[PDB]
């Protein structure tokens, strides 16, 4: 279970390559496709 | 009754109240020529 | 964050576990290496060729009708916009697909006559001219 993205049907590739090239950081693409909890101590 | 029809009428064994006419059958080419080249000032077609 | 294994899963985190890239500029490099079999390490080829892809209107057209049913389909209210690609279209896709992943959707129809459209015959003599000028423009840009 993980995503690729395949562009003009020529070959696989990760599909986080294509936010990346977005100017998206790893944080920012956590945040976007997850929800946060808090945890304190 | 029209004129060409008045010389030999055809008997109708239909009995359901015709409601909308059959449309003229060959609108879609006309109406697809006519979009290609009629003047469009929004410039959509 | 937050996973699980009926209704959410790891599908994103687990991917960045794959993914081999680390900045942008990486996956840009990534990519032109995909697209060209040729692999140059250039800096300003890889941009332009990533943002004609898809972001470049004389290269990339999505019609008034592409962008209505783009629209209808990630259930976004407005009909009309842009015939470009923006990242939040992109962001909107893959989360409809997670959606349906998660059990939440489901597919659509290909033979349904609300995905298959009639095309006449003005469309294509328009689609033809089109193409006609395009290959003129060339030709006066270069005697220009």
């Amino acid at each position: 279970d993980n995503l690729f993205v395949r562009i003009d049907r020529r070959r696989k590739l990760p599909a986080t390559i294509i936010l990346r090239a977005l100017n998206y950081t790893t944080e920012q693409i956590l945040d976007l496709f997850f929800e946060k909890v808090i945890f304190e101590i | 009754y029209s004129y060409t029809e008045k010389k030999r009428i055809r008997k109708d064994f239909g009995k359901r109240p015709q409601v909308l006419d059959v449309p003229y059958l060959l609108s879609i080419q006309l109406d697809s020529f006519q979009k290609f080249i009629e003047q469009d000032p929004e410039g959509q077609y | 964050l937050f996973t699980n294994d009926l209704d959410h899963g790891p599908y994103i985190s687990e991917t960045l576990r794959v993914d081999p890239t680390n900045d942008r500029l990486s996956a840009l490099v990534e990519i032109y290496r995909m697209m060209r079999p040729g692999e140059p390490p250039t800096r300003e080829a890889a941009e332009s060729l990533f943002e004609n892809l898809f972001f470049s209107e004389d290269r990339y057209d999505l019609s008034a009708v592409g962008r209505m049913k783009f629209n209808r389909s990630l259930l976004r209210e407005e009909i009309e916009g842009s015939g470009i690609l923006s990242k939040d279209d992109i962001i909107d896709v893959m989360k409809k697909l997670i959606d349906i992943r998660n059990g939440k959707g489901e597919v659509d129809d290909i033979d349904h006559l609300g995905n298959r459209r009639i095309r006449s015959v003005g469309e294509m003599a328009e689609n033809q001219f089109r193409v006609g000028l395009v290959r003129v423009e060339r030709a006066v840009k270069e005697r220009l």
